[PDB]
């Protein structure tokens, strides 16, 4: 589901990072590498805001309480 | 009386024990129960 | 390639208004909705219910000799069509704007999803009346997404508005709320005869012999009968075929001369007619007209007629017309179902016998059924169609039986002109079908008075079992041989003879028993299912150098055309080969042309037709050109080298194509088609796997069969499911190192594990024996979060036997409530609190009785704690319904514990052992530490390779921030995949052999060696205690009631030489008891307590009854006084022995043992 702060390998906190990495990626064209811009200096805690599947902006559309 | 939710049109239908079961304002024929504030403890593990 | 991120967000944000996103996935799932489609399109089913005809019923005057036994009121009635409505909402009105039932209702309801059936009946009273009426025969299900669904055509966006997921994929008919399914089974092929050699033939014919030739022949509804050809040690043929689950057996020559007015002459030159005098053909074909002319008769009419009286029994037929039209029945009905002019099917018999006294004398080799060549595929709507079919016509001769009994009584009433009477006697007979249906599709077994032409009839239905998203596709796409086989062990089919490049996966396959026998199809097969008009194929031929003849056109080096089983020509095996090229040449050409802006004709030679050219040879298969144009069919495309377009063909072209595997491997003038890709041999799962060209095969079998077993999410619209377990797991995310077809597929939208530091070294000494180690610290960081979703429904009806009505009602009869748990977990409702923590000994509903107005409960019977997510009030029916369903779905929390099992994708699978100390573990120069530590004494012996590339590939891709691209059969032995990813990591800065310098956890002190590590791609397994000091015993044997030693134990401990040990485990530990014995008679029931003697005084010193016959005398419980019976004694003895002695004393049989 959400990112998971406080990455396994390394002890970072990285829950802070997620969307102010996606508006990296989102507009302002550097690739992948803008996370060296946000300070994973391991590949460890790196490879999570990397590749995470943020699938929960999906699932939150699933409200029965939509009273729509 | 208890208090659920009509699954599609998402409204508040109040019924009681023994009863036809549809959305009132719909029709709809399935409904979850809301959830109450139940005092729940977990630990961090 | 790159994680596709913006577009992962720009589509979830806003899900897609215009189309599925993925439609490879749709197009994976293309078999069974389009089977769905042209069952209810493509004007199948009315062909189905027109090629069933009409029944006739009457009454029947005696003759009497009168020969023509008169009979005037007929009526002969038959179903004009089949009409499939949409499932509107339980139709009959509730007063309320009546609607659909979208699908994910009947789930949540856990009711399946059927929709009305209507028939439209005709009449006929013997005149020409014939008008028509609906009749509705139940309500049939419907698969989701297909063409009867309030789904199909919907975009990802509305199906949303609805509960579904946003790729929701259908192709499973929902039937009480679980997914069941219709498995792909594989049969011979199509109308096209097939050779057979096969022993059980000779010993149940003993005049014939294994040599033999086959057809299943279909009829335009895909309704296949077979009918085998026996070559008989005389020289006759056999005729034989299924009618009623019973074979028959008639001679050929009898239906040949009665199939056409046909001269033996004509016979003669038909079959032998070629290099006139060839010696074998014509001595045997001699001998066959020979014996049957011994009895038989010479006209067609008299055969005709001698069939009609022969075999007026067996047939259904009406009974009072005629007997010479039953041979024409037969004629038409059994002998070659999929063609219709008496002349061409009397031609297609000659061929037929011609190949078959051909493999007589070994001039043709023996066709293999048991090879994909020879096969076909049943898809689930055809079946679906057929049985609907097989039951219409029960429903017809149902209906029929009633008129004709109704006559039968004396005459309650008859007048077949009176509407009012068919109304009675439609509501005489039972008038649901569609639960028949439901029926099935709940248990699958085949309740036919015919096997429809299908060996096994049983476990015909799989379900779709959501476990995990792989479980649910592979469901999708495998296909079964059947049990019949899997009873048989032998070096048989389960072997993967290679005719299957491009067709079915090589290992996709599960392991254990049904190894080999259940195998998925590869990747971008199809199966084409709508077929086409070919009516410009014979054109075609007749102006391309072949012709049909009357007489015989035939003669020695001259080869047979086939269209999907009508003969059209004959040309030398040259001009056999230059019409096939040709011919696909016309196909690929229109197509490449109809694809883009020229116009789309009428296609002159449409795609999906095969040209099965054979080329001669001796001893091989019979040379023939055989054009298929049959709908499901194994059908899969390359490119054809000579244009550069597109080109499809199936397992009869493969045997004799060169198809090139690379634009690399083409060797011209010779090799005419070059694969699209390698990619296309492998199936879905396989293929999506970090080199799979790597690891030893067994590897990626069991990879296969496990990674079919992870603990990912099973989907994304998980609120609305009510299945009874589900897995989902709380962090994923893609992998590092993948396959491209891994983002193409769109699996980013189910991920099944994350991306763990996996450093391989002999570190800990926990570790062995395919043992893993888990990072403390990683893992109470939120690794790999089992979460179980345990959904059970509680319903009153059924505790409402009979005799009463609804009694029982959800909550508490008003009074008395039991607080000491109850109202702590029942809310009000007797449902319990949402989200409040249960344990075992836990109620969780209550339902009070009515008249005994007493409360009643239900507990926990898990024995974990579980919590309640959601509880839901299913509406019991339609309406006016009190809520006698509820519907609890519990959340099981499951972290990593020790004894569960770990995976990467490679097979590799490890267990939980210690969950080592965060800081005890080495760590590098950089010092994150290793979250996951397995064993270097695993790869040997298991030639897992591959996974060290996929290490050294995440490794670099994660530094630089590539989603490393692992696709089989990329990187060559010119350049290393080593070497590639050894470039990129020594561009990241690490070692160029993915070593790293690591200091022991514990001692502090570096190591003398380098440490591998990188990043693998880990999921979890769901795969993963009973103590019993005492408790219960048995009601009869006083065991403990149902842990097991003995009966092999036994040996184990009589092996020590350890008798007091077995005494004691296995008499003591299990029933120790002391009763008397009479000393003296010796049997163990005739002691009794002496009874009443005085006060309590001395003890009363118990008696036997059979050694017996004032201190000394006593009585009994009766009062019976006795004497004597006083030598007993006490004796340690298992009670279940005593247990025997009862049941033999039941027997009177009873043994006397002694004692000292
Ligand atoms: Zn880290
Ligand atoms: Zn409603
Ligand atoms: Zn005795």
């Amino acid at each position: 589901m959400i990112i998971p702060i406080r990455c396994f390998s390394c002890g970072k906190v990285i829950g802070d990072k997620w969307d102010t990495y996606l508006t990296l990626l989102q507009e302002d064209n550097t690739e992948g590498e803008a996370l060296d811009k946000l300070g994973l200096q391991r590949y460890c805690c790196r490879r999570m805001i990397l590749t995470h599947v943020d699938l929960i902006e999906k699932l939150l559309c699933y409200n029965p309480l939509s009273k729509q | 009386t208890m208090i659920y939710l009509c699954a599609d049109c998402g409204a508040r239908n109040t019924i009681q024990a023994k009863e036809v079961i549809r959305c009132r304002e719909c029709g709809h024929r399935v409904m979850y129960k809301m959830r109450t504030k139940r005092m729940v403890q977990f630990e961090a593990r | 390639m790159s994680f596709q991120t913006l577009e992962r967000e720009r589509t979830f944000k806003n899900p897609p208004k215009d189309g599925t996103s993925f439609p490879d996935l749709q197009k994976a799932v293309k078999p069974h909705v389009d089977s769905f489609n042209a069952l209810t399109n493509a004007g199948l089913l009315n062909y189905a219910v027109k090629e069933i005809g009409e029944k006739c019923a009457f009454d029947s005057i005696t003759q009497e000799e009168g020969g023509a036994l008169k009979f005037g009121n007929k009526i002969s009635f038959r179903v004009d069509e089949v009409q499939i409505a949409k499932p509107m909402l339980s139709s009959r009105e509730r007063s309320s704007i009546n609607r659909k039932v979208y699908p994910a209702e009947a789930r949540e309801r856990l009711t399946t999803y059927k929709s009305r059936l209507v028939l439209k009946f005709s009449w006929s009273v013997n005149g020409g009346p014939r008008q028509s009426e609906m009749r509705e025969v139940g309500m049939i299900p419907i698969m989701v997404r297909s063409n009867r669904c309030h789904l199909e055509g919907l975009s990802p966006a509305e199906l949303i508005a609805h509960k579904e997921e946003s790729e929701e994929m259908g192709g499973y008919f929902i039937v009480n709320g679980i997914e069941k399914l219709i498995r792909m089974l594989i049969l011979p092929k199509r109308n096209h005869p097939t050779a057979i050699i096969r022993p059980s033939f000779a010993n149940r014919g003993t005049s014939y012999s294994q040599y033999g030739l086959s057809i299943r022949c279909v009829r335009p509804d895909q309704s296949s009968l077979t009918n085998t050809l026996h070559y008989l040690n005389n020289g006759v043929t056999m005729f034989r075929f299924h009618w009623r689950k019973n074979e028959y057996l008639i001679p050929s020559m009898m239906i040949l001369k009665a199939l056409l007015e046909t001269s033996d002459k004509e016979i003669f030159e038909g079959i032998v007619g070629k290099d006139l005098g060839n010696t074998f053909l014509t001595d045997r074909v001699e001998l066959m007209l020979r014996a049957y002319k011994s009895y038989g008769l010479y006209s067609q009419t008299e055969t005709l007629q001698y069939l009609g009286s022969k075999f007026r029994v067996v047939l259904g037929v009406a009974e009072d017309l005629t007997d010479v039209e039953v041979g024409r029945f037969l004629l038409q009905k059994v002998v070659l179902v999929h063609l219709r002019e008496a002349k061409d099917k009397f031609r297609l018999l000659l061929f037929m016998i011609r190949k078959l006294y051909a493999l007589v004398a070994g001039e043709c080799c023996a066709d293999n059924p048991d090879s994909p060549q020879h096969q076909e595929i049943l898809l689930g709507g055809f079946l679906y169609g057929q049985i609907l079919k097989e039951k219409i016509e029960d429903w017809l001769n149902s209906i029929r039986a009633q008129i004709n009994l109704d006559v039968r009584r004396s005459a309650p009433g008859v007048d077949f002109s009176d509407r009012k009477y068919l109304t009675r006697v439609f509501s005489k007979i039972n008038n649901d079908i569609g639960t028949k249906l439901q029926y099935f599709l709940s248990t699958g077994n085949l309740v036919s008075n015919t096997g429809l032409d299908l060996q096994q009839a049983t476990g015909y239905t799989v379900v779709a079992e959501k476990l995990n998203f792989y479980r649910f596709l592979s469901h999708f796409r495998m296909v079964h041989r059947g049990a019949f086989f899997a009873e048989l062990k032998t070096t048989t089919v389960r072997k993967l003879l290679p005719e299957a490049w491009g067709f079915m996966c090589p290992v996709h396959t599960p392991d254990g028993s049904p190894c080999g026998l259940l195998n998925h199809l590869a990747r971008k097969c199809e199966i084409v299912t709508h077929p086409s008009d070919v009516s410009q194929i014979p054109s075609l031929l007749l102006s391309l150098g072949v012709d049909p003849p009357s007489v015989v056109g035939h003669e020695s080096g001259w080869g047979c055309v086939q269209l999907d089983g009508k003969i059209v020509g004959w040309c030398t095996y040259k001009l056999a080969k230059h019409v096939a090229d040709v011919l696909r040449l016309m196909k690929i050409e229109y197509a490449v042309k109809l694809r883009n802006g020229t116009a789309t004709e009428p296609a002159k030679v449409p795609l999906d037709l095969e040209i099965g050219y054979v080329p001669p040879s001796h001893n091989g298969q019979y040379p023939g050109l055989y054009l298929f144009s049959n709908p499901a069919r194994m059908v899969r495309p390359v490119k054809h080298i000579s244009t550069g377009e597109l080109d499809m063909l199936g397992p009869f072209e493969q045997v004799y194509m060169d198809i090139a595997c690379f634009p690399k491997e083409i060797v011209p003038k010779v090799s005419t088609h070059v694969e699209y890709s390698p990619t296309n041999v492998l199936s879905i799962v396989a293929n999506m796997t970090p080199f799979s060209d790597f690891n030893q095969s067994p590897r990626n079998m069991y990879q296969c069969q496990m990674g079919k077993q992870t603990m990912g999410t099973p989907g994304t619209a998980l609120r609305y499911r009510t299945d009874n377990k589900l897995y989902r797991l709380q962090t994923g995310q893609t992998p590092v190192v993948r396959p491209k077809l891994h983002n193409t597929y769109g699996l980013d939208h189910y991920p099944n594990g994350t991306n763990a530091v996996v450093a391989v070294i002999s570190y800990t000494g926990y570790d062995m024996e395919d043992a893993m180690i888990l990072n403390k610290s990683a893992h109470e960081r939120g690794f790999g979060y089992g979460t179980v979703y345990k959904g059970e429904s509680f319903d009153l009806s059924q505790k409402r036997r009979r005799g009463e009505p609804v009694v029982h009602h959800f909550g508490f009869a008003p009074g008395s409530t039991p607080r000491r748990e109850w109202l702590q977990k029942l809310d009000a409702d007797g449902l319990p609190f949402i989200g409040i923590k249960l344990e075992d000994g836990d109620p969780i509903v209550a339902y009070y009785d009515e008249s005994t107005g007493q409360n009643f409960i239900e507990t926990y019977h898990g024995t974990e704690p579980g919590f309640v997510d959601e509880v839901r009030l299913l509406g019991n029916d339609v309406g006016d319904s009190e809520c006698q369903q509820i519907h609890v779905k519990l959340r099981i929390t499951r972290s990593p514990i020790i004894g569960d099992k770990f995976s990467s994708r490679h097979g590799q699978k490890g267990i939980c052992s210690q969950k080592w100390p965060t800081v005890d573990m080495p760590f590098t120069e950089s010092g994150m530490q290793p979250d996951i530590i397995i064993n270097p004494h695993a790869f040997p012996s298991r030639m897992t390779i591959g996974m060290f590339i996929e290490s050294l590939a995440g490794k670099a891709g994660a530094c630089h921030g590539l989603a490393q691209d692992s696709t089989p059969f990329i990187y060559s032995e010119q350049q290393t995949a080593a070497d590639y990813f050894g470039e990129q990591l020594v561009k990241a800065g690490y070692n160029y052999h993915g070593n790293e310098p690591m200091y022991s956890g514990i001692t502090g002190q570096e190591m003398k060696a380098d440490i591998y590590i990188g990043v693998v791609y880990y999921q979890r397994l769901r795969h993963m205690f009973q103590v019993r000091t005492t408790g219960p015993i048995h009601n009869l044997t006083r065991q403990p009631v149902k842990i097991r030693f003995g009966e092999m134990e036994r040996d184990a401990v009589i092996g020590h030489g350890t008798s007091f040990l077995m005494q004691d485990r296995l008499m003591n530990c299990s029933d120790y008891a002391q009763s008397w014995v009479c000393r003296d008679c010796g049997s163990i029931i005739s002691i009794m307590s002496t009874i009443s003697m005085n006060g309590v005084g001395s003890a009363s010193e118990v008696r036997c009854r059979s050694c017996a016959k004032t201190s000394d005398i006593w009585q009994d419980g009766s009062g019976k006084k006795f004497v004597g019976g006083t030598n007993t004694t006490l004796i340690a003895l298992p009670s279940v022995f005593n247990y025997l002695t009862a049941e033999l004393t039941a027997m009177n049989i009873k043994m006397m043992l002694e004692v000292k």
